[PDB]
């Protein structure tokens, strides 16, 4: 079993619980409810876990949390479709990305969510031209209808696995 | 906005 440590990071409400949750626990929460998440999945023909670290911009202190960020192999950075402002932000958490990983070269997948919503805001062009140039993938995904989000957290594991041995 | 430091994703508002 390969271990893959995964980084849930983005501006506050894009979906970051709600993908992590679909993800892991195949349950979506329309609630607004504001931790850690595994799963034991086969990607590729490799049997691998899926250690998914769910962070927001409000949390207790936690020296653990801080090491388990540390120590992230790759990082899911989401917008919502609907949110100028959250994919606004994207460049802010890349850049804290690479403070945290003290790192100019880490996995990273842009994941715009929330693409059941018709009231899209943020154009598929404007996010593949914003991924373009940070030479990383973009995917759409619904945590709702599960659109998409098996692929953003598997496209992931793939960017890991072209960035080191695993 | 920004994060407050440079270990975690933690925010403040720049408003
Ligand atoms: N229609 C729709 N709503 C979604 C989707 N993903 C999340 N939501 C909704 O958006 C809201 C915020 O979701 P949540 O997962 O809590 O977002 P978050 O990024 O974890 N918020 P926080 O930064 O506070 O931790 C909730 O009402 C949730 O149901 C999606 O794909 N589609
Ligand atoms: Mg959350």
């Amino acid at each position: 079993m390969t271990e893959y440590k995964l980084v849930v990071v983005g501006a506050d409400g894009v979906g970051k619980s709600a993908l992590t949750i679909q993800l892991i626990q195949n349950h979506f929460v329309d609630e607004y409810d504001p931790d850690s998440y595994r799963k034991q999945v086969v990607i590729d023909g490799e049997t691998s876990l899926l250690d998914i670290l769910d962070t927001a911009g409000q949390e207790e202190y936690s020296a653990m949390r801080d090491q388990y960020m540390r120590t992230g192999e790759g990082f899911l950075l989401v917008f919502a479709i609907n949110n100028t402002k959250s994919f606004e932000d994207i460049h802010h958490y890349r850049e804290q990305i690479k403070r945290v990983k003290d790192s100019e070269d880490v996995p990273m997948v842009l994941v715009g969510n929330k693409s059941d919503l018709p009231s899209r805001t943020v154009d598929t062009k404007q996010a593949q031209d914003l991924a373009r140039s940070y030479g990383i993938p973009f995917i759409e995904t619904s945590a709702k209808t599960r659109q998409g989000v098996d692929d953003a957290f598997y496209t992931l594991v793939r960017e890991i696995r072209k960035h080191k041995e695993k | 906005g920004x994060f407050v430091n440079f270990r975690n994703f933690r925010t403040f508002r720049c408003g």
